[PDB]
């Protein structure tokens, strides 16, 4: 009983897991998104500014 | 007419001289009588001693410095009414389909200037379909701009061709189509999918108008196409009262061709590399989509999201207009639901109370909850098994896989395809037969009964059908 | 005639390059044969720079422009209830010509420190959420920020429509008047928005400024500064006004347009330095006077939309960084059903308690399961405003229990049959405490009869 | 005269400011006193920007310039066969002149809507990972996209030698004529591509545009133009032909460092603001064409290296965005063995499918499904018997699937010998088959339908579909072989 146990909290509890990990990619996701837009604005104005 | 002189060339930009100084107007139309067609140029800035610094719609390759230039005293003026109907125009308004000349009466400015706030229409309203799904849990608005998301095998070109049967048939209004920034095959399989179904005709009415630009024409041109189409779409507004339907396919292209020209008449680039005129390029196209006394113009806008990102800012200006958004999924597709609508991450502005009405909003909002938890527990339904749910769950879900399969449709223009009868579903018979669902008074009735009817009364005829069978 | 006089030399990206008005004026409006007007923003020598308020089609190479003598200014005054104005003061609802009472800059130093009061007296927003726990007081500049489709307008417009049982009493020190600056917004938006107010009668008192996205950068630009001295009017003759910016994003966005296309370098976010100097100029007029310039107020609620929802942007921090507060509005909240969506935590009101009504500092005992009966008594539908001696039963029957023993899905119709029934019933308990403002405890006790009897009743 | 000559100004780095030329056409090619030549890319009020297909050393100021009156053209014609060509038409093979059936210019509109077709047409290449589930047609656009060293070039090339099958027979309407353009490659990878094209025959039906690393920026940007020019003939005179642009990158590299001396403004990732218009302009001249023009085409295999695999750079995107298809290597499953790389999870064909040989359609509809769950599987396949017998069984189907898609490099096969062993595998024969030993199983299959049913293979081949008796044959054939395998 305690080995059927032991599996279903290691079934239930990576579960959690999971969707833990899930929640962390949805907001690193935004995080990569505006580091991506400030990266590409800033590498324009360094260009920019050599060009004037 | 007025004639000036080529003074340099930089790629699409072309600077013209104008001795006689009586100058043209920004935004007007410069023509070079080239060989192998005349090249139009349009005006972008006044840059002193008489010049003027414009943008090419067409490869400036072969000009010459003095080479002449005659002003059109006016805008890219563009053919307008039932001539262009059946017919492939480009930005600058010529026959590309090779079939002659659209000798219409009269030529229109694409430049033209939006309503004023004392002619707009005071209070929203629904733009009917005839398509279950929008038309309940995601309506469009009259007058509004719906954004179309979607790429392959989900039907898009169908979804496109039957908006245009039905608005046709149910409201009398014509349609257009801009091709804005997209690849040649596809335009040309849009062409022969429209001949066969029946929404061009060469030999009778033509029901939608196409301008074709593409993304082997200078982004000069793509930042333009949308403007012809937008003004053949208001002469059918203003002058004959119609409510016309308005394709633009893709918008992101408008925004990417204006980032494109800005960085080549030397504006400095603003955030993450569009143009600082963004959000006003995009108000000047999109303020004209709007409903007036005389008619209405409802632009369906094919918008695609850089980097899936949904803030990057020619998504995020696009939605700011958006009256509403319209999800086609292959995960919809793979189970059978063809027009395969996401009934979840499609949204309106006007699924209010107000605009559309008690009677609908109640429906709407229990077709979406019983749908959601449907969702919410469609894992466990299979590791548990349906008879292990509770007896509501288990009626909730007998409800929501109903109405997933009565949220299909048969199209008319896929009668050619699917050989099925195609239907339209007013308003009314949407809402009263998902009442009908919702009060349980066809639960008896098999789910397959509401695959590809139509209305409840068809659900009755299907079941009688079964019962033989 | 140059002294008065002068004639384009170039025109392009809405700037527009002059010869000669020699004894312009700095910020000067100018002009053109063609009706458009301009702003004579940078003088050189033998050279003027004028933006144009505008399409730059209308201006041509050699055309003729004349200096109007005056100060960009836009007409102020009560005869502009009931309209809307475009950002330079025409009307555009077509009613007719605007009855002014005279004309004042748009670009006008907000007053210093001494003739200001502390913000006493409350902005009521019919909201139970933040009448109850993030007041806004009539001085104050509070943010309202949020996410795109999270219910910022609406708040606003519901502090705008609840003032009608005030501006219509004879009472002129109670009366709230109200300027909604629409940048940006589409003209559809706007005039639904109109029609709304008007169909509620809240046009009476409420001045519309419309720079919508087909008008030109410069206008958007403008529009707020031009509202603002509008209700500087009320505020300088004693009279109370509020302003709702919709939304200062966009106009921050012309701004860096209108910079750019001058080839002013770009800063963080691609935006020009000055933009703080932007807002601050525009959210620093909303003030609190003295007696001893006569007691008016503007009230400023500028609006923000968050990319993402992150409040760490350049333009929300500095507007965070001008005004005194900030109602952020989550999407999340809004989903799940929660609507308004006021994220309680992030949400301050950094004069807080000084504006509340008594009654509801008395009542609440800073309410900052029963904590989700209480939500969902917080929810409140849309053009739904609700007076004070109704907000205090509701906050009351919560904050001492009473509320605890009803199904959650009900608590929506407690709602509706108590203040009915305290309405049908005790009408005098109403009286006092709309009147007097402050419970006294025996008032507190008739309520507790009150509460723990209809309860009982449910 | 100043109309036909000119001075020059200023020389700096591939670039050179010329006084005069005023009747001088834009993209006009030019010659230097020194014999370098190059194109007038700037006309400006009072000055010329020409760009260098040379050293700067050649040119000094006050040198003279003459216009030669022709916009930058390359030669076309059957005569380029078997020839390596540089960016302007140049031999550079070191045997003799060009015979040019006439020249066309580099920059020449794309064909329009109505002269098109839908692409309907088998463009086979071999590959038993590509005809079998990213199908190429002809008439398409097909980017290969991936990092350095992971299959790019040998797939092109794959492609081209197989297509001795057809350019020797007498049916004019299968051929498919080939152009490879060798953009920033090293010197030495061409001349030893063009050894491995002699070796097994393929030159002389192949051209190669050579534009390399160490010439100059402007033949760089050319090259891919004036190649497409080259296809276009075949397209137009009802043959088919195929280019092959071993690197788009670069190109745009060579288009930003001439813009940038140019001083043009820049945009994104310091690259030029219409570099989507150079992709697409180049790209979307590939074309299947309809009756009234002839029903040639020109099809489209533009290579991308991305760096790290990110396809969200720009170029990357840009080309994505304009391409009917893409086909992903992955240096992931390139260093694990598995060769060619090919991401079948992320590589799709928009247009191929209906233009798919229906023998191979027929025996492959179900190795996408196959191989979509043994990529899901293949993360939980090490922990061992703890695996369902309804995984285990997909465990042993792809294992056998990805060893089967997997082929040496210059072995290209032929469709009659591809859907056999498409065959075997999807029906599950190869189960009784130690997974070490596919590779002998492949070998010897195809010498026992080649010795002992040869009439299959003629009638797959010469029907190229499988009658309901065909596949019954094949099933007995596979069968009698794995048995006694
Ligand atoms: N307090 C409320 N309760 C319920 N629904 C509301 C409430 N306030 C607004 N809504 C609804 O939610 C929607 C929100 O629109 P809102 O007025 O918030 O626009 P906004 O967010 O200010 O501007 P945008 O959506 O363009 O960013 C409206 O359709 C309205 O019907
Ligand atoms: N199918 C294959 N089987 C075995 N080896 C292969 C296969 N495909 C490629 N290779 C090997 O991998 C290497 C690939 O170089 P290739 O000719 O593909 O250039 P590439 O991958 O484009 O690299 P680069 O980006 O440097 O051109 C070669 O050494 C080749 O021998
Ligand atoms: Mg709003
Ligand atoms: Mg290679």
């Amino acid at each position: 009983q305690g080995y059927a146990a032991e599996i279903s909290a290691r079934r239930n509890a990576m579960d959690n897991a999971s969707k833990n990990a899930g929640d962390m990619i949805n907001r690193y996701s935004i995080l990569y998104n505006r580091t991506r837009q400030a990266v590409i604005t800033n590498e324009l104005v360094d260009i920019i500014t050599g060009a004037s | 007419p007025i004639t000036g002189k080529v003074t340099a060339v930089i790629g699409a930009i072309v600077d013209v001289h104008f001795e006689q100084s009586e100058l043209p107007a920004i935004l007007n139309a410069l023509e070079i009588k080239t060989p192998q067609g005349k090249l139009v140029l349009e005006v972008a800035q006044h840059l002193g001693e008489n010049t003027v610094r414009t943008i090419a719609m067409d490869g400036t390759e072969g000009l010459v410095r003095g080479e002449k230039v005659l002003d059109t005293g006016g805008p890219i003026s563009v053919p307008v009414g039932r001539e262009t109907l059946g017919r492939i125009i480009n930005v600058i308004g010529e026959p590309i389909d090779e079939r002659g000349p659209i000798k219409s009466k009269l030529r229109k400015p694409i430049h033209a200037d939006p309503p004023s706030f004392a002619e707009q229409s005071t209070s929203a309203e629904i733009l009917e379909t005839g398509i279950k799904v929008v038309d309940l849990l995601a309506p469009y608005a009259r007058g509004g701009k719906i954004g179309l998301f979607g790429g392959a095998g989900v039907g898009k070109t169908v979804f496109i061709q039957e908006l245009i049967n039905n608005i046709a048939k149910a409201h009398g209004g014509f349609s257009v189509f801009t091709g804005v920034g997209e690849r040649t095959r596809e335009g040309n399989d849009l062409y022969r999918e429209m001949k066969e179904t029946g929404v061009i005709n060469l030999e009778g009415e033509s029901k939608v108008a196409l301008v074709f630009g593409q993304m082997n024409e200078p982004p000069g041109a793509r930042a333009r196409v949308a403007l012809t189409g937008l003004t053949i779409a208001e002469y059918f507004r203003d002058e004959e009262g119609q409510d016309v339907l308005l394709f633009i396919d893709n918008i992101f292209r408008f925004t990417q061709a204006g980032s494109e020209v800005s960085a080549l008449l030397g504006r400095i680039p603003s955030a993450v590399g569009y143009q600082p005129t963004l959000a006003t390029d995009m108000g000047l196209l999109q303020e004209r989509i709007t409903t007036t006394k005389k008619g209405s113009v409802t632009s369906v806008q094919a918008v695609y999201v850089p980097a899936d990102d949904l803030t990057d800012p020619a998504p995020a200006t696009t939605f700011a207009h958006l009256d509403a958004t319209t999800v086609l999924s292959r995960g919809i597709s793979e189970l059978g639901i063809y027009p395969a609508v996401d009934p979840l991450d499609s949204k309106s502005r006007l699924l209010d109370a107000a605009v559309v009405g008690q009677e609908h909003y109640d429906v709407a909002s229990k077709v979406q909850e019983t749908l959601q938890t449907y969702k919410s527990l469609q894992d466990i339904i299979a590791i548990l098994g349906m008879d292990e749910l509770s007896e509501q769950d288990k009626l909730t879900v007998e409800r929501a896989r109903k109405i997933q399969r009565f949220l299909s449709q048969p199209f008319a223009v896929a009668e050619v395809f699917t050989g099925i009868p195609g239907k339209l579903v007013r308003l009314k018979d949407t809402v009263a037969s998902f009442k009908a669902v919702l009060e349980g008074k066809y639960d008896n009735i098999p789910e397959h009964a509401f695959y590809m009817v139509g209305g409840i009364e068809d659900v009755v005829a299907k079941a009688e059908k079964l019962a033989a069978e | 005639n140059l002294n008065e006089t002068g004639r384009v030399l170039a025109v392009g990206d809405g700037i527009a390059r002059v010869f000669g008005l020699n004894n312009i004026q700095a910020e000067e409006l100018v002009e053109f044969s063609s009706g458009v007007k301009g702003m004579a923003l940078n003088l050189e020598p033998g050279q003027v720079g004028i933006v144009l308020f505008g399409s730059d089609r209308l201006v041509k190479e050699g055309e003729l422009v004349k200096r109007t003598g005056n100060i960009v200014d836009v007409p102020v005054g009560p005869g502009l209830l009931g309209r809307v104005v475009d950002a330079l003061g025409n009307p555009i609802d077509g009613k007719g010509p605007i009855d002014a009472a005279g004309r004042s800059r748009a670009q006008v130093k907000a007053p210093g420190i001494l003739p200001r009061r502390s913000v006493h007296e409350p902005v009521q927003t019919g909201l139970k959420a933040v009448d109850a726990l993030v007041p806004i007081g009539r001085g104050q500049r509070e943010l309202i920020i949020g996410d795109r489709q999270t219910g910022k307008t609406a708040v606003a417009l519901d502090t705008i429509l609840n003032q009608k049982r005030w501006n219509n009493g004879s009472d002129e020190s109670k009366k709230l008047y109200c300027v909604y600056v629409a940048v940006g917004q589409k003209r559809s938006t706007v005039a639904q928005l109109v029609q709304t107010l008007e169909q509620h009668d809240a046009m009476k008192y409420s001045i519309i400024v419309a720079a919508t996205a087909s008008e030109a950068a410069p206008l958007q630009y403008l529009a707020p500064f031009t509202a603002a001295s509008i209700g500087e009017w009320f505020r300088d003759n004693g009279k109370h006004a509020l302003i709702v910016y919709d939304d200062l994003s966009k106009q921050a966005v012309a701004y860096r347009q209108l910079s750019l296309l001058l080839r002013r370098p770009p800063g963080r976010e691609a935006y020009p330095g000055d933009v703080f100097y932007l807002h601050s100029r525009l959210l620093e007029r909303a003030a609190k006077l003295s007696e001893k310039e006569g007691s008016g107020s503007l009230t400023a609620l500028p609006v923000i939309e968050t990319q993402g929802g992150d409040v760490s942007a350049y333009i929300p921090t500095n507007v965070i960084s001008i005004t005194d507060g900030q109602i952020f509005l989550e999407a999340e909240l809004f989903y799940k059903g929660i609507r308004p969506a006021i994220n309680v935590g992030l949400s301050v009101s950094r004069v807080g308690s000084a504006a509340q009504v008594k009654a509801l500092k008395q009542v609440a005992g800073s309410l900052k399961v029963r904590g989700e009966r209480l939500t969902q008594l917080l929810k409140q539908n849309q053009y739904s405003p609700l007076a004070t001696e109704e907000q205090v039963p509701l906050i009351y029957a919560g904050v001492n229990g009473h509320l605890d023993g009803i199904e959650l899905s009900r608590i929506g119709e407690f709602e509706s049959s108590f203040l009915s029934y305290l309405k049908s019933n005790h009408n005098e308990l109403l009286t006092e405490i709309r009147e007097k403002g402050e419970l006294s405890k025996e008032l507190l006790a008739s309520l507790k009869s009150a509460t723990e009897s209809f309860v009982a009743t449910f």
